[PDB]
């Protein structure tokens, strides 16, 4: 008896970070990710039940992912389909037509208004043929329109329906590098809101870090989204190897049990990410790679954990077992170095997971609640109001369901979290009153 | 003279394990519960002529052989949060866990009381091991109830929000129980490091606890004269029913090294102040290899609140089978006013926390409100005060 | 419940093989190579208690191998003592001081007379601590003194004493591009006898082949007798594996099983052994991989599988398991291609092993037992002849214990077995007769 | 009217597990052995008012819940070596395996007989299994023994001593058995191969098994007529003593089609000479969905030896309890000397190893000389001359 997660991605980059997501797990656990089976006779490796369901009952039963693709343009789905073989189940590959013109209105409150229906049934189904269900990620670019829109729709309603189930946004933010539309944080900012209220966590993705690491780390002349993409799932799949695969002493680690801890307060659970080995596609110490894991220039956000205060931090290995000892020695001397509240005096996760990924053959995962992220979060409220000063581009908003009031007061939202985290750094007393 | 044992959660099976280990091969039965050729019917269940199985139930258990009728499989949901484990999830499993208590008592001619074992600090060990023990009470009001609790220390933690969950559960314990052997993760840390060059790791502290465990456990299940029965411990060691919470040692780790050994400080499993504390009653139990002698010499090394009488206050009691490894051992279980540091501590560290609403919502949006947590800590300061205010 | 193996590496060459083959084998169970411990509170990967032995009983238990160093020079041992940490039981790593001086006389007959008790003592030992013996390993260099000498002469006091047991010898051949005595011929000759007649199959690794590979495959300016050796290892722990670790429908192929399928006759039991990948340790296709198992120049052993017939293959996956439909689908492919006998129709044995070794995602092995491996035999008794024609260095073996009578006896064996197999390739009622 | 079952080796606890999987939800029963709302207690044991247990015992087993008591974990040495599975392993364990059985058959009221579910070409279930086959006669004398043994084939072979091992059995399943249905891997492959596109794997394989099993069980734990007990399954099939060696079919993989399918060539589980070889006994039961009336129409179809009287030598049944996946289905028990085709190829290959000391000396080392394995074959040769010069 294990845990169940189900994995919606929203949007064209939710989709295409949750195809390659997919086909890596798959290839983690042993499944043939254009299949869907395994060897004849033997089950999948690990706490397969965690991400996959049993489809058939003999050996010719096939294991099929506990995702849902929604996405106003068939693009992505439709490819998705035509690269994934019969993986995953067709009913729960929802997409549309029109798109959403990288608009969060059309997405939050009309076009994909008409697809939440067809979506819910999709959860629905795969929340009842679950065990224990116990965590949705919603996999997504608060960015464009759909991503942010639908997003923030998807999950406001997946709260209030259900809601004693814990949801994780996996969102990935826009950067210059790579930016598709003039309003991007218009649209971030906007599903920031909902991310802030609804989700249980939000895990930042910062696009601008991850060109920069996959230009620097992976030293990529010119880095594509697929690069970026790369480096996301890496994560994904490490994130969540403490759910598919057991541990030492515990054989799970539940994404609940994961964010009771990370998430002090409320509107502080913003996380961030950061990864080892950062080896390019084209080896290191155990040592090495725990000291990185806390470099400024590691993290898949683009701030400086260390000049900011850590309030929660949580240190995920698989690979290490035997060297086990040295590990801990060292993240036991990084600790220390490692800048705190006083309010959090102490808040320090770590696992372990025998099983390493396809990629290296020992690698970790930092996932940190730091305040830093407030610098983020500055950066695209700055943008915004670059904008709406001028209220450019505003009427496609505003025409499409939005008013200046409703406008305002997202912005005013996004504002209070960045406050309220800033605040943190000196109070968690203070931060929690800056969230009113 | 039955007594029904309960381990609940993952710290309270791992010690379940380790402890009906050594169980056995003290009894000297099989791995399977057979003579490999006392009156020990009193943890052990006499199935056939020669058959023996543990008097205990194993609830929320997820990895030998013990009545897998009368254990059960933990159900995904306690997390590390304690309102969790007392209420959405511990209620979805409370009146199966009771049954499967009920049914095993149904087997017993004269039931004592229970024992369980467990963890405070965790989510499923604190939360539901609260609630089993509330519903253990409002059902049998006669028994006596005894805790073997493990409380957590920064030094080997594992969860922010431990400190919430060991005040919730210490009151339950106040509350519910009998008396309880507070295991403190800081001593077993600091017992654990200075005994093994290298820094201690769950195993090295879950053993310490092991014995502690059977050497407490002895007097209960073998022949001699001293705490025959849960109750007789409670008129030995419970000087008032609010203060029940004991302290243990071990020896070791000659026989006047041994009292020695038994009586100190770096001995015990519980950082009782040692300091500004007093000792309220004691009670060693030797076993293996002349002790209603060196008793007066003892009590002179031991000082009580002064209001408790001179000689007395102290009962050393006998046990011919020690615990494998040794050839004679100790244990010491005693109500210090010290224990009062204990509480203090995990109180401070509530504080902190909560005054800045540190992971306080968790608990809320799960049924425990902040009132209802402070409630909680409030009740342990006295707790604390009161066993403060008693040197 | 598993067999278990114990593995007695004598001589230089076997030991310092051994070294590595056991370091590597506790990095793949996940054992520290120096501790001989794991993970606190868990048990080491697959069916350590195979090669392992646990000592102990907590968590702060060690596992120690089930292996037996000896040598009559303090070289070797006294070095793996001190790169090995606790790892072995130092009552099981027999050295003496004098040597052997490339003497296979000696070793046979003399010096290595005085070791055999202490080496017995030894094996009576681990032999007694085994749940279920199931095989036993001498690992050794049949071409100097010691490994020759002492080496024969541990197999046949191990074949009266027990015999029950399975003896499986895996004999390193000498090589011109590294040789160390003039007399190599003479020792390999003499053990080759033994091997002949008192091991259940000799697995050949013959140095030439390992040089050329190391050099070409690997690609290496000047092979040391270490990056030989690093070749060796790859393949022990990838035919060992298939007993270290569990399959999908088995959990392990005994020594027995995989050897009672190769050996078809008692004199016809010398095999060979492929690799793949075999990529400088500086990635290749399943179906690549597969085809190139069979290349005449990838088989530890300088001869031509494909010019000779197969009496008995066996190919070791591992790594394989979701792909595994591909994989069977060209491995069949390959079988079709395979130089067969009449008398011996079908045998082919096909394994698989879902973990992978510390190396590759995903590698193989071919065990073969091929007639070509007459055609190495041969080349050994040519040189023997060059030497004995002239009864250069005669002296130092005849003056040892030897005659010349005995000496020319054992030529005479060695050449038995080479015609044995020829005859082979044509048929085994006559390969029998050839036999006497 | 009880049967006891034995499973051994590999292949025989891989059968074991898929039949008595179905063999609970035709019985309606659940994953433990209970009632989830006729004559069952042939094959499960009635342990309470609602709780049953399969009469089975699992030897040499290594990986649900049958009684563990009952099973023997396989004890490596085995290997695909027939003369160490009947000899140096087999001894070691064949008292053990025996008294398991006995134990088995002392809680039977009135035993009929045993099923033994095995290959002719492991060394296990070849090996220990003929060992056990002549201790199981040697011992209870008076019972039934039948046999689902499946014949290995090199186009799904693992073993290159297969046919040795082969020959080795039959020779036991000849000599202690009162009927044997032949699963012949080389048919199994071939209808599982043109079943579906794709190369067959022994999973596939043993589903086929499975069913044909359950099915031909069928009647002797069904109320229906026809095949009650082993013993008629004897008096409709053997015509005598030597030649019990029958092929059974499934169908399907309308009722005319049915019946059509059911006595198909290519239908059934054995490689049979289906040109020159002649019926002797036919036995068809269907299940699920006026029976008695189209046998003699069918009975034109087969064609039996000459020697056999016209209508009569065909006997039909019916259950209405069908396999699950289906509506109704068939099967056919049949007598039919092109079975010979089947011996007759293990022979030649045999021969040719054989005659070439192919790996004779494995088994010589063993106890088994050449001559022993000779006179194996020779045995086995004339069995098949035999149904052969019967038609
Ligand atoms: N990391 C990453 N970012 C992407 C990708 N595609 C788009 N983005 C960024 O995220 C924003 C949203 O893009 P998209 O997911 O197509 O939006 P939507 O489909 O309209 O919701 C853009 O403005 C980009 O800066 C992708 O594949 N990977
Ligand atoms: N592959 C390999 N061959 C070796 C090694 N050392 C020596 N040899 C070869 O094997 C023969 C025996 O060497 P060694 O094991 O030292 O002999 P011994 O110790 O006297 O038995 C030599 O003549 C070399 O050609 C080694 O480390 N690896």
């Amino acid at each position: 008896k294990v845990n169940n997660t189900i994995v919606v991605s929203i949007g064209q980059a939710g989709n295409q970070i949750a195809a390659s997501f997919w086909k890596t797990v798959c290839l983690e656990h042993g499944i043939d990710p254009l299949t869907g089976q395994t060897a004849p006779g033997v089950a999948p490796r690990g706490n397969w039940s965690s991400f996959f369901s049993k489809l058939g009952e003999s050996s010719s039963g096939s294991y099929v992912p506990r995702a849902i693709m929604v996405d106003l343009e068939p693009s992505v789905i439709d490819n998705v389909k035509a690269t994934s073989g019969s993986l995953f189940n067709p009913a729960n590959l929802i997409s549309r037509t029109e798109g959403a013109g990288g608009n969060f209105a059309v997405g939050y409150l009309g076009a994909g208004r008409e697809v939440l229906p067809e979506v819910m049934s999709r959860l629905d189904y795969e929340i009842d043929k679950c065990d224990n269900v116990g965590g949705i990620i919603v996999l997504h670019a608060i960015g464009g329109g759909t991503g942010s829109g639908f997003g923030a729709l998807l999950i406001e309603s997946l709260k209030e329906k259900y809601g004693e189930i814990p949801v994780l946004s996996c969102a990935v933010l826009p950067s210059p590098q790579v930016s598709s539309v003039v309003t991007e944080p218009y649209n971030t900012v906007f599903a920031l809101n909902t991310l802030r209220r609804s989700a249980d966590a939000c895990l930042i993705f910062d696009n601008e870090a991850l060109f920069d690491l996959a230009h620097r780390k992976w030293n990529i002349e010119s880095p594509t989204v697929d690069d970026l993409n790369l480096l996301i799932t890496e994560a994904l799949a490490g994130i969540t190897a403490s759910m598919r695969f057991s541990g030492f002493l515990t054989v799970e680690i539940s994404l609940r049990e994961l964010l009771t801890n990370l998430v002090p307060q409320p509107s502080l659970h913003f996380l961030m990410c950061a990864f080892a080995p950062l080896t390019p596609p084209d080896e290191l110490g155990i040592e090495e790679m725990i000291k990185s894991l806390f470099d400024n220039g590691s993290v898949f956000a683009a701030c400086s954990p260390m000049e900011g205060r850590f309030l929660s931090t949580a240190v995920l290995y698989r690979g290490i077992m035997e060297d086990k000892p040295l590990a801990d020695a060292a993240l036991a001397a990084m600790r220390e170095k490692l800048p705190l509240t006083y309010w959090i005096p102490t808040a320090f996760k770590i696992g372990y997971v025998e099983q390493p990924g396809i990629s290296h053959r020992k690698s970790m995962v930092l996932l940190a609640n730091n305040t830093e992220i407030a610098r983020v979060l500055d950066r695209i409220c700055h943008n915004f109001d670059k904008l709406w000063q001028r209220k450019a581009f505003a009427n496609w908003y505003l025409n499409e369901g939005m008013s200046e009031e409703q406008i305002n007061v997202l912005r005013a939202s996004a504002q209070e979290l960045v406050q309220s985290y800033q605040v943190a750094e000196e109070s968690g007393a203070k931060a929690k009153v800056q969230d009113s | 003279r039955e007594i029904l044992s309960i381990h609940v959660g993952q710290c309270g099976n791992q010690i379940a394990d380790s402890f009906w280990r050594l169980a056995l091969r003290e009894h000297g039965l099989t791995e399977a519960g057979t003579l490999k050729e006392s009156n020990m019917e009193v943890f052990f269940h006499k199935v056939r002529d020669g058959k023996y199985v543990p008097r205990a139930v194993l609830v929320d258990l997820e990895p030998q052989l013990f009545d897998e009728s009368s254990i059960v499989r933990k159900i995904p949901g306690a997390a590390n949060n304690w309102a969790r484990g007392y209420n959405v999830e511990g209620e979805k499993v409370i009146d199966q866990i009771m049954n499967v208590i009920d049914s095993a008592v149904e087997k017993t001619k004269g039931l004592q009381g229970f024992l369980m074992t467990h963890s405070i600090g965790g989510g499923s060990g604190s939360g539901l091991g609260s609630l089993i023990l509330e519903r253990l009470r409002q059902a049998y009001p006669k028994k006596r109830i005894f805790t073997f609790s493990v409380v957590p220390s920064p030094l080997i933690s594992d969860s922010a929000v431990e400190p919430y969950n060991a005040i919730l559960t210490l009151q339950r314990i106040l509350d519910n129980a009998d008396g309880a052997v507070l295991l403190d993760n800081e001593a077993l840390f600091r017992i654990a490091k200075a005994k093994l060059n290298r820094s201690p790791n769950y195993m090295d502290l879950n053993n310490i606890i092991a014995l502690i465990v059977s050497s407490v456990t002895a007097s209960l299940r073998f022949p001699g004269k001293l705490n025959t029965d849960l109750s007789e411990f409670v008129t030995n060691l419970v000087p008032f029913p609010g203060n029940h919470f004991l302290t243990a040692s071990f020896a070791p780790m000659n026989f006047p090294d041994l009292a020695r050994e038994t009586f100190a400080q770096d001995n015990f499993t519980a950082a009782i102040d040692w300091q500004q504390g007093v000792y309220l009653a004691a009670s060693a139990l030797f076993r293996g290899d002349d002790v209603d002698e060196n008793m007066a010499t003892i009590r002179k090394s031991l000082n009580y609140a002064s209001y408790m009488p001179a000689s007395g206050g102290l009962k050393l009691g006998y046990a011919e089978t020690a615990p494998e490894g040794f050839a004679s051992s100790g244990l010491a279980l005693v109500n210090h006013t010290g224990i009062a540091a204990v509480f203090e501590r995990l109180i401070a560290q509530f504080d902190i926390m909560f005054d800045n609403h540190a992971y306080t919502h968790w608990y809320e949006n799960a049924g425990v409100s902040r009132d209802m947590m402070a409630k909680a800590r409030n009740q342990i300061a006295t707790l604390a005060q009161s066993y403060r205010d008693a040197s």
